[PDB]
């Protein structure tokens, strides 16, 4: 198209076409917009394009056009301002300079070209960035002077020393070297007297309410840095407090301002700096009272109605409040006539509290955690807030959310607990009248009762274990009165959930009252049978939940009892779960394998476990007598689902039993490792007959769900095993012979990832007792799995996980498995280590740089032999060259603390010289040399290579650092970053790397 | 017809694509291809105050493929900052997308989103998300993949560009669909494309629907 | 909404793709509730199913008397067939399209539902 013509550089440019293009990119649609816009990235993109800069600048009529112009010249004065002659700079900058105060004279452009005039000033910043104070001493006093000559330049002025002040201390930590940011930090403090100056004239002299919010702005920067006495030994924390916060133009950013004020270092030992820290709050607070809104008001109605910029005020009006009285609340708490006011602050919080705003609410409730954990443990401040705690017991029981949403409702229950230990009285009455309120239809929801049950539900322990017993007994009969009253059973199932969500958060009173805690289970069973939705699911999550807390009171006897209660429950257990899905059984299974591990009579135990498992083990038996008589029988759908239903049974008891649940896993382990075989068997035969596709079959996923489950009992048990002697004599050779040939011999799209995983459980807990073992699963898992996962960095990618898992716990445990591989095959794991650094999956990138250390560490053991000299010549340099590679790219930036560890240990070796043979191979340097004096040699052509627009001086300066500071992790840190900072431009300063706090 | 430019930014592999695809499609994608510069989409919702367009600009986030930049934000009205719940770098890259989108689009409804809130292992857990108070952002954990809070970001904009805190989302016109007439000459044509159709697998077979 | 003249004969959760020919792959279009709407002008029943919180319609077609559940290889909860006209996007449009429930009895209740529909839509 005629567009592409903007991008044909051995013509002039066609400011016209340029400004055709700019228009179709932000004012054209679909694909004319598409193209346009790949032009301009481009024209862009041109390295040669900065030289249009000038030109497009002068020449273009539309805005977009020169914005465009501005970021090309932002890439050349960050990139490679130093190549360009002195002369060239400064004709740049003029040019710049000349374009902002040009804009600014003109009243019409000054107030239409914002984002233009604001583009520019960042481009200057740039510049300043390169260039002052030492090419430029003369900037700060000219900015002042100009300042004088024009409103409009003034206001401007004030967003180009903001700019300057987020460049130079909110974002330089990342984007400058240590030594270039001291530098730029200590020439803005050295000229600060004279900025504030300014500032404070402007501030004082008023009347334009567009410069005064801009000097605001600039002032919120300025407080992250500037000392106290700027605020404190002027009369700006007067004016900031009275004259901005009346006006509402000026009032939202001086009010992020006393929030930044509120956080200043100060003297913690000087009353009248303290009489000052009082005096800017009430005065604050007063300007809100009279020109905003009183205490009163109902903050929640306004902030709902969302009129102006009334949600920003309310959210700032939050923080500021929050803030302040964290720091400096004690000031107003001795004071008989600051009283008022701390309370009115406080009052304000409350109104806050009430706004209807998930992220408002988390930030005064953070404020509340503060202070009424300070009540509960500071001498006598409660009785100040009485009236404040009465009023909070009511925001977070009506603002209760459900145990699910973990952090809100820990940090609600926090500060519950906290109320209740403060005043348990005023607490109990809100929830009964609540509660009232529920019954008598008033308040009555499903929202309602459910927040109150939570409530009800999270103070659980803090109360005296009589008044607890009152409360719950009360509680119960009046939510068992709600049931009743109810009517449908939508209703009923809501209010019989929240009976059973409060009976399941009491286990102090469960466990004093065994009629009770019985008829609790005997009525949560009765509630298995009913089908309408989440009763079922309730009631068995509310019997694990009481089983977890009172298992001994179901293990023993109770008095007027003929039998332990575990014993009644193991009798009717085909009855009470007949009408739950598989998942719940295996819950209820799951709860009576905690009870069965209270029971520490070896012979009692066992007889429980067995008892428990008769279901599942008689279903087991009959169905190995047919599937062993008949392998066909297994194809039927209906039967691979029994099967994974008796192995999940067992998983689950096995989950909850550990060690106790070696009885039962030594009845079905011997059949369950031929059922793995002969399933392995169907899918091997199902993928040739159908092909890949059978991978996705329900009848081969029902298949593989077996073994999966299989794999996860011989996991789960190997992972709370004691008896770990039975482990290696009785489990691993089957379990090895069972799965590890099946895994190397299948397609990879047949082979399960969890073979994988169990094998790390095995290795971890008896690897050091079965070393043949370990080198047995190498040689089935290693060049198999690695050739699936090689090709691409997407493919298999639980396979992926589980595979650095493995080498990661064998490097461990027993690395004599890596010195008994082929050298071909050591080369395979040091390629698979350096595959792992280049991973963006972070699981994958962790465990291949805490392998490459771990292996390091295990060569270093071995101290002075052929293995470890070998390995050094063969592998030393390419473990330093790939750490450096993913340091260096800017794609790995989520490894870089174990990318830095890993490279100081390997530089470490050799400063120390813990390396006992050459690095260099014969005739390539000078006999006698030392690995030190190679190493320095090798990084500096191997940088060199790979970043050839840096200096000889700057590549020296920072090895010789990185050498140094290769004993001191966080400096050799800060070297690696000022080196990350230098190779994205030309020109960096090598002394930068001599940099010293 | 009542349109918004909405910037979409954050680092790259976020999900910025992948929700916008969500939302003009219904599709999950979930291969990763980076985005070039910029993909502009329109974006219609249907409110009880009537349609509201969103002219969707989603940005580039690895530096190498970024393109234009800042100049994407020109004129924006609002947009989404976007980071990974399951990468701690991305949120702190939080501040810098803030940086460069706030020095162009000075006082503009901005909705800070951390997506991929249905994996398991969460790195940027909810206590260390504080960055939105100061900032006046409004906050929502997402995920495109569950579509756990995937509407709320767009809702919250409405409510902020049409200025009516109650404005809701309603059911869009369903007009009666057309008979079915069918043609004998595409008959052997439909059987084709059906056998690939049912011989290849649907995705997520162990999702609840 | 343009659902006041037409009676609910069935309501069922599911999530619809469509086959895409150019890669070889479905694509979700979405999830919420699939209805089943007889017009009680004509007696004609057609599909609709909305998306979850956006409620945009995701498909809009007639049950066509013509029309075959298949079963997908990978699915025993799910049913494909061919769809000639379908005006959730607006313009009819032919699809393949993939319908998945929570259950196989969910699927098998679909599949009754949907001849029932073709039936009434015979006469
Ligand atoms: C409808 C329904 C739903 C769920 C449950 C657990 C129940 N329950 C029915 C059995 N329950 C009681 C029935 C009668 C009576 C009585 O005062 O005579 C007492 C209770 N239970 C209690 O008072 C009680 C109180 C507190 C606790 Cl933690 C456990 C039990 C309370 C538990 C009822
Ligand atoms: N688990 C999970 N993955 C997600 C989710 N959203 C997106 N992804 C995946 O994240 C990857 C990257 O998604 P993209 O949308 O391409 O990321 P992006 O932010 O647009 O990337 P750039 O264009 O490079 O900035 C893809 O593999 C997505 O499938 C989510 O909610 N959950
Ligand atoms: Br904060
Ligand atoms: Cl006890
Ligand atoms: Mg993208
Ligand atoms: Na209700």
């Amino acid at each position: 198209g005629s567009m592409e013509g903007i991008l044909d550089f051995s013509n002039d440019l066609d400011i016209a076409l340029l400004d055709q293009v700019v228009s179709t990119f932000y004012q054209g649609e679909g694909v004319q917009q598409k193209q346009a816009q790949e032009i301009l990235t481009k024209f862009q993109d041109n390295p040669d394009a900065w030289e249009k800069v000038d030109q497009i600048l002068q020449f273009s009529t539309n805005p977009q056009s020169k914005f465009i112009a501005l970021s090309i010249l932002d890439k050349l004065i960050t990139r490679k301002w130093k190549l360009l002659p002195n002369d060239h700079r400064i004709g740049i900058r003029n040019f710049v300079v000349g374009m902002i105060i040009s804009m600014c004279q003109d009243d019409e452009v000054f107030k239409t070209q914002k984002n233009l005039i604001n583009k520019s000033d960042l481009t200057l910043v740039q510049i300043l960035k390169q260039e002052w104070p030492q090419n430029w001493p003369e900037f700060i006093p000219e900015l002042i002077g100009s300042s004088s000559s024009s409103v409009n330049v003034c206001e401007n002025n004030m967003i180009v020393l903001k700019l300057l002040s987020e460049e130079v201390f909110d974002f330089s930590a990342e984007q400058m070297t240590q030594a270039k940011a001291l530098h730029l930090k200590n020439s803005m403090s050295k000229e600060f007297e004279q900025i504030f100056k300014l500032c404070f004239q402007v501030l004082e002299q008023g009347s334009s309410s567009s410069l005064i919010v801009a000097t605001l702005e600039s002032l919120l920067r300025y407080l992250h840095w500037i000392p106290y006495r700027y605020i404190y030994e002027t009369n700006i924390l007067e004016l900031l407090s009275t004259k901005f916060m009346t006006s509402p133009d000026t009032r939202a950013i001086t009010l992020k301002c006393l929030t930044e004020v509120s956080n200043l270092k100060i003297p913690q030992d000087n009353d009248l700096i303290k009489r000052q820290t009082v005096l800017f709050f009430q005065n604050t607070l007063q300007q809100i009272a009279t020109s905003v809104m009183p205490v009163t008001a109902d903050l929640k109605a306004t902030y709902a109605n969302a009129n102006g910029n009334d949600q920003s005020f309310l959210q700032d009006l939050a923080m500021f409040l929050t803030t302040y009285l964290a720091r400096n609340r004690a000031l107003l708490e001795s004071d008989e006539s600051l009283r008022e006011l701390l309370l009115n602050a406080h009052q304000y919080l409350i109104q806050l509290s009430k706004i209807e705003e998930r992220e408002l609410f988390k930030t005064t409730l953070d404020y509340w955690h503060n202070l009424v954990a300070d009540l509960f443990y500071e001498p006598l401040k409660k009785h100040i807030y009485e009236e404040i705690c009465s009023q909070l017991r009511l925001v977070i029981i009506e603002n209760m959310v459900r145990p699910e949403e973990i952090q809100l409702y820990k940090s609600e229950r926090e500060v519950l607990v906290y109320l209740t230990h403060l005043n348990v009285i005023d607490t109990e009455e809100i929830m009964i009248s609540k509660l009232a309120r529920q019954i008598d239809g008033s308040e009555w929801s499903w929202h309602n009762i459910n927040t109150l049950s939570w409530a009800i539900g999270s103070i659980s322990g803090t109360m005296s274990e009589d008044t607890e017993k009152r409360f719950v007994v009360t509680v119960i009969k009046d939510l068992l009165g709600l049931c009743e009253q109810k009517r449908g059973k939508d209703n009923k199932a809501v209010v019989a959930r929240d009976i059973m969500y409060v009976v399941g958060e009491y286990p102090r009173f469960l466990k004093a009252h065994w009629n009770f805690l019985r008829t609790v289970i005997l009525k949560l069973f009765e509630f298995m049978h009913e089908t309408h939705e989440g009763v079922q699911d309730m009631a068995c999550d509310t019997f694990i939940k009481i089983v977890q807390k009172c298992k001994y009171h179901f293990v023993i006897q109770q008095p007027r009892e003929s039998e332990p209660f575990i014993q009644t429950i193991i009798r009717d257990i085909q009855k009470t779960t007949a009408d739950l899905q598989p998942q719940q059984v295996h819950t209820f299974y799951k709860a009576c394998g905690i009870i069965i591990s209270e029971e520490r009579s070896v012979a009692e135990r066992n007889r429980l476990l067995s008892d428990l498992m008769q279901l599942p083990n008689m279903a087991w038996d009959t169905i190995v007598e047919q599937s062993t008589a008949n392998p066909t029988l297994l194809l039927d759908s209906e039967t691979v689902k029994i099967i994974a239903n008796i192995i999940k049974t067992n998983v689950a008891v096995c989950t909850s039993m550990g060690a106790d649940f070696y009885p039962q896993l030594g009845h079905i382990y011997y059949n369950m490792l031929q059922l793995y075989r002969a399933v392995s068997s169907m899918i091997s035969t199902q993928v040739a007959a159908e092909g890949l596709i059978a991978t996705k079959t329900p009848k081969v996923r029902g298949l593989r769900t077996i073994k999966k489950e299989i794999l996860k009992l011989v996991e789960t048990y190997i992972s709370k095993a004691r008896n770990l002697d039975d482990v290696v004599k009785v489990l691993v050779e089957p379990l090895l012979n069972a799965v590890l040939e099946d895994y190397m011999n299948n397609v990879p799209d047949a082979r399960d990832a969890e073979v994988l995983n169990c094998m790390t459980t095995v290795v971890e807990k008896v690897g050091h007792m079965i070393p043949q073992g370990v080198i047995l699963i190498l040689q089935s898992v290693f060049e198999c799995t690695l050739d699936m996962i090689n090709k691409d960095f997407t493919e298999y990618p639980e396979h992926r996980v589980e595979f650095y898992k493995l080498l990661k716990v064998i490097n461990e445990k027993s690395f004599a498995a890596f010195l008994e591989l082929p050298p071909a095959a050591f080369k395979l794991f040091v390629d698979a280590i350096c595959w792992a650094f280049k991973h963006n999956n972070r699981d994958v990138e962790v465990n291949g740089l805490q392998i490459a250390l771990d292996l390091v560490k295990n060569i270093e053991r071995m101290g002075n032999v052929p293995f470890a000299n070998e390995f050094h010549k063969n592998y030393f340099f390419i473990f330093v060259s790939e750490t450096f590679f993913v340091l260096t790219d800017s794609d790995h930036k989520s490894g870089f603390s174990k990318q830095a560890l890993l490279l100081m240990k390997l530089i470490s070796l050799v400063y120390d010289n813990k390396i006992s043979v050459p690095l260099y191979q014969e005739a390539e340097v000078p006999q006698g040399t030392s690995n030190q004096v190679y190493l320095s040699q090798y990084l500096a052509n191997m940088l060199s290579n790979a970043f050839p627009h840096l200096t000889s001086e700057q590549i020296a300066s920072f090895l010789s650092a990185l050498t140094k500071q290769c004993k001191d992790l966080v400096v050799f840190k800060g070297t690696l970053r000022d080196f990350l900072v230098q190779i994205k431009e030309v020109g960096g300063d090598p002394t930068d790397y001599l940099f010293a706090e | 017809q009542v349109q918004f430019k909405l910037v979409l930014v954050g680092d790259g592999g976020t999900g910025k694509t992948t929700f916008v695809k969500r939302h003009l499609t219904g599709e999950f994608e979930k291969k990763y291809v980076a985005t070039l510069g910029v993909e502009v989409h329109p974006l219609v919702f249907h409110t009880n105050r009537g349609p509201i367009k969103f002219n969707v600009w989603d940005t580039a986030g690895l530096e190498k493929f970024g393109g234009l930049r800042d100049g994407y934000y020109i004129q924006a009205q609002c947009a989404i900052i976007m980071f990974d719940v399951t990468s701690r770098v991305t949120y702190k890259n939080v501040p810098n997308w803030h940086r460069d989108l706030v020095r162009v689009c000075e006082n503009i409804p901005i909705v800070l989103c951390g997506n991929k809130v249905d994996i398991k292992d969460r790195k940027v857990k909810a206590k260390s998300i504080v960055f939105h108070r100061k900032k006046n952002l409004q906050y929502y954990d997402i995920s495109a993949k569950s579509n756990y809070n995937f509407e709320k970001p767009f809702l919250w904009l409405a409510r902020k560009l049409i200025g009516d805190p109650n404005l809701e989302f309603v059911a869009m016109p369903a007009a009666a669909p057309p008979e079915v007439v069918m043609d004998p000459a595409l008959a052997a044509q439909y059987e084709h494309d059906l056998e690939v159709a049912q011989t290849t697998a649907l995705p997520d077979e162990d999702d609840d629907l | 909404t343009m659902e006041e003249d037409e009676e609910v004969l069935y309501k069922v959760r599911a999530k619809l793709f469509r086959f895409d020919a150019d890669a070889k792959e479905w694509k979700e279009r979405g999830t919420g509730d699939c209805k089943f709407l007889k017009n009680k002008k004509t007696n004609k029943v057609r599909i609709l199913m909305r998306r979850d919180k956006t409620l945009k319609i995701c498909a809009n077609h007639i049950i066509a008397p013509e029309y075959t559940l298949k079963p997908n290889v990978g699915s025993d909860r799910s049913w494909v067939y061919a769809c000639t006209a379908d005006i959730a996007e607006g313009e009819a449009e032919a699809f393949t399209f993939a319908i998945r429930f929570g259950s196989k009895e969910n699927a098998d209740k679909f599949k009754e539902e949907f001849e029932k529909a073709q039936e009434i839509n015979k006469k």
